[PDB]
């Protein structure tokens, strides 16, 4: 049926008028989207922000050193998106969801987009249930509910991360006990921080079992 | 000789523009001014989008006339490392400052790289 | 030892300072250094203190 | 009042000017007139030193630049779109757009005979019914009564089928495409199951 | 728009020189009367485009070195900055309000000097080695760059001995 | 290249098609 | 014809007070620019000055 039902793309091209900084300036991509994906020709991704009526401005995911002046960006149709599914659970990936833990692709996982609107009013209910952090100063003074954002402010190293783990390693001691429909699943995301002060939590993680 | 030999067009401090009538060199690539008092490489930080591209000069600008040719090395910063680099100053540019002949080099590598990856950190205290 | 845009006197202070602690061996006994310097003083144009 | 449609609409102050130049050289039946005026005046700097003065020096007056390209243009049957044209850009310093007007003047004209160019490139040289089939596919990847004209070349890193090149868009209907292209897909399915 | 079609314009296109040949026989005859009004062109000179806040922007120029001495035809040097691709801009070393748009920008060949020497020894100067305390010019003195880069760790060593100040908490 | 002073142009006024409009627009019979 | 040096006074033809610009810079493409010392409102573009 792929093969009765097939047509390969037209694939709208671009030519890097100018780059820097990961900035790419592209002329052409006539009929690119807002936040689209593209593609160079170096093989690094980027994404299409401002489209401009004589260029289009695209971020680089990635080293700008790759791209010259006249190379060809290919855009790819799509919004960017990652894999979710529980394929992801176990895993570190970078900030697109590739994997960089060295353990192969990620199976039993299904590309979404990363811009979703957030569930309107007649989406939602009360927060009624507890999220139990296992810091005693949280869940006694400021108690979090499940479906809550909660601020942890602070200065530089007054135990913000702490908070934060010790939320993450109290799930794993919670998913043991409780049925199956009420365990939480943790995501960290950890931006602009060392990459061996992430190596130091997925050892954590691991050590905890979390 | 003619492409892949852009002449400077135009010096505001240390950013010099150099435009190359073909062949652009990549970013971060070294460039040597010829005619020059001392030795001036130019690290190519941007691509300016006609031909030009903006570099950083990596010693002194006063003396650079808007036509001065400039040849590109095809690569990065590239300076002597390994064992015969012990015991020897050098500079930003892997020249000898101390007097004391020229670094033997177990290699000459580019200042350029990316960080170790994810799964080449080592988590010990 | 990288010195990044910080004083010529103290590049020369530490580098005679490590000829008289046998850090740095000068002349044919080199390969028994165990210091290897690279500077980048503060009289610099500001593109070579950027990489240095 | 009531102007002509340009077709493609352009950047912004030589694209635009080229784009009015367009709409008063089609509602004058002088398209091809102004173009060749304006192939002459590109070819007119390249010999004389003392008119490409009158667009790079800024020390030349004003109104001697206005006068010198008035009285040099006064005869020789130019167009009258020409020669309006060419004191509005000395009027205002803006003899130097006249290599862009030009060139955006070029975009217009040649989407005004729709033809588009295009590249073919092939596994080996085509025969002619393998030229004849092939623009059946290709006139009905441009979306208008446009004539495509071709430029074959020839790559056996493609295990036949083509790869149309149209300058701002590529289709490729090549095998070895379509050998990767399906790969992928059972590299996927059997993930799925 | 891009240079790949405006290279194509390099080559000849027209296939018609009804107004070539035309304006080819007029334009000399044209720029003949008007030559009272033309200020005459400048390539290796400079002209003065916009002078304003104490920076001078030049036309023409074309072998500047960056940085290097410029006098204007009022008597003023300036220091050439930065040579942009149009223009040359200098700081002027005095006042702007004698500087003109259309005056002649020479070039003094020379990256910014001082004199330097025994002669100078006694004298007040101003900012750029002129003398200012009216007894002449400053004689047994040659010119040297102001912007010379410093000694490296290599032609230095170490401070061994004292400069007396004779201010008692100094020297104590 | 003789022609490449005239690559690039930039212009004294931003508003400078509403003066070239108005030279060509009277230049229609 | 040649500009006004800056620091010179000009003075506006035909205005209600005697309005007294002074030159401040030279623009390029023949124009300076100017700071009043008197009120502007009322004046017109075109309006001839003259140099002092
Ligand atoms: N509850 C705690 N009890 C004892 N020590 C703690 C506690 N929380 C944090 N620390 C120690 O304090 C230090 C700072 O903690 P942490 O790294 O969590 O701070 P931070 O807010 O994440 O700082 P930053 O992200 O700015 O580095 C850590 O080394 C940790 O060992
Ligand atoms: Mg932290």
């Amino acid at each position: 049926e792929w093969e009765k039902s097939y047509q390969p793309p037209v694939i709208h091209l671009g030519r890097v008028l100018s780059v820097g900084d990961g900035i790419a300036r592209v002329y052409g991509l006539k009929s690119v989207q807002a936040g689209e994906l593209v593609c160079f020709d170096s093989g690094v991704k980027g994404m299409a922000l401002n489209l401009q009526a004589d260029h289009v401005g695209v971020v680089v995911f990635g080293n700008d050193s790759v791209i010259h002046q006249g190379d060809l960006v290919y855009r790819t149709g799509q919004i960017v998106n990652v894999p979710i599914g529980p394929g992801t659970l176990g895993r570190v990936t970078d900030g697109l969801g590739q994997p960089i833990d060295g353990k192969g692709p990620l199976t039993n996982v299904r590309s979404s987009l990363v811009e979703v609107k957030a569930p309107g009013i007649i989406a939602r209910q009360s927060v009624r249930e507890p999220l139990f952090t296992g810091v005693k100063a949280v869940d006694a003074l400021v108690p979090i509910g499940r479906g809550q954002r909660e601020l942890i402010i602070g200065d530089r190293q007054t135990g913000k991360t702490a908070v934060a783990i010790d939320a993450i390693i109290h799930q794993k001691n919670c998913n043991e006990q409780v049925p199956k429909a009420q365990r939480v699943y943790c995501v960290y995301v950890a931006v602009g921080q060392k990459r061996s002060t992430v190596a130091q939590l997925v050892k954590l993680f691991t050590q905890t079992g979390a | 000789p003619a492409i892949d030999a852009g002449y400077v067009s135009q010096v505001i401090g240390p950013v010099v523009d150099v435009r190359f009538d073909g062949e652009l060199p990549s970013i971060l690539s070294s460039l040597e001014v010829e005619g020059h008092s001392v030795r001036l490489v130019l690290e190519v930080a941007q691509h300016m989008g006609d031909n030009t591209v903006r570099c950083i000069a990596m010693d002194s600008t006063d003396g650079l006339v808007r036509g001065q040719k400039v040849v590109d090395t095809g690569s990065p910063i590239k300076v002597p490392v390994g064992r015969g680099t012990l015991g020897r100053i050098m500079n930003v540019i892997g020249e000898p400052v101390d007097e004391q002949g020229p670094i033997d080099a177990a290699d000459i590598w580019s200042i350029h790289r990316e960080a170790p990856e994810f799964t080449e950190q080592s988590t010990e205290q | 030892f990288a010195g990044v845009g910080e004083r010529t006197r103290e590049g020369n202070d530490l580098y005679r300072e490590m000829i008289e602690s046998g850090v740095i061996k000068l002349g044919a006994e080199r390969g028994n250094s165990k210091c290897t310097l690279v500077y980048g003083q503060m009289n610099e144009p500001p593109g070579a203190r950027a990489r240095v | 009042l009531k102007l002509p449609t340009a077709p493609l609409q352009l950047s912004g102050t030589s694209a635009q000017i080229a784009t009015l130049l367009w709409q008063v050289a089609a509602k004058e039946n002088q398209l091809d007139k102004v173009q060749d005026e304006l192939y002459q005046f590109i070819e007119l700097f390249k010999q004389h030193s003392e008119l490409r003065r009158l667009a790079t020096d800024p020390f030349v007056p004003t109104l001697v630049r206005t006068k010198i390209i008035s009285s040099v243009l006064k005869d020789s049957g130019a167009s009258e779109i020409t020669k309006k044209l060419f004191e509005a850009l000395a009027d205002e310093g803006a003899l130097s757009a006249l290599l862009e007007v030009t060139v955006n003047y070029e975009e217009l004209m040649l989407a005004h005979k729709k033809e588009v160019y295009c590249t073919v490139i092939t596994a080996e040289p085509l025969d002619k019914l393998e030229r004849v089939e092939l623009t059946k596919k290709a006139e009905k990847f441009v979306d208008a009564g446009f004539k495509l004209v071709m430029q074959e070349k020839i790559d056996k890193k493609l295990l036949g089928g083509f790869v149309i090149e149209f300058s701002d868009r590529r289709v490729d209907m090549s095998t070895a495409k379509k050998v990767e292209e399906f790969n992928n897909f059972v590299n996927k399915l059997v993930l799925s199951i | 728009a891009d240079a790949k079609a405006l290279d194509e314009l390099r080559k000849p296109k027209f296939s018609s020189k009804y107004l070539i040949q035309h304006v080819s026989q007029k334009l000399i005859p044209a720029v003949k009367e008007w030559e009272k009004s033309y200020q005459p062109p400048v390539i290796h000179l400079g002209r003065v485009l916009s002078v304003g806040d104490g920076i001078a922007r030049v036309y023409g120029l074309k072998s500047v070195q960056a940085g290097e001495l410029v006098c204007f035809d009022s008597g003023v040097k300036g220091m050439a900055l930065n040579l942009q691709a149009d223009h040359v801009g200098v700081v002027v070393f005095g006042n702007d309000s004698v500087i003109h748009q259309g005056d002649l920008v020479y070039r003094t060949g020379q990256i910014v000097n001082v004199p330097i020497g025994p002669g100078t020894l006694g004298r007040v100067t101003d900012g750029l080695g002129q003398p200012i305390d009216g007894k002449g010019p400053l004689t047994n003195v040659r010119s040297s760059l102001v912007e010379v880069k410093a000694p490296g760790i290599i032609a230095r060593q170490s401070v061994r001995e004292p400069l007396f100040t004779g201010v008692k908490a100094v020297d104590a």
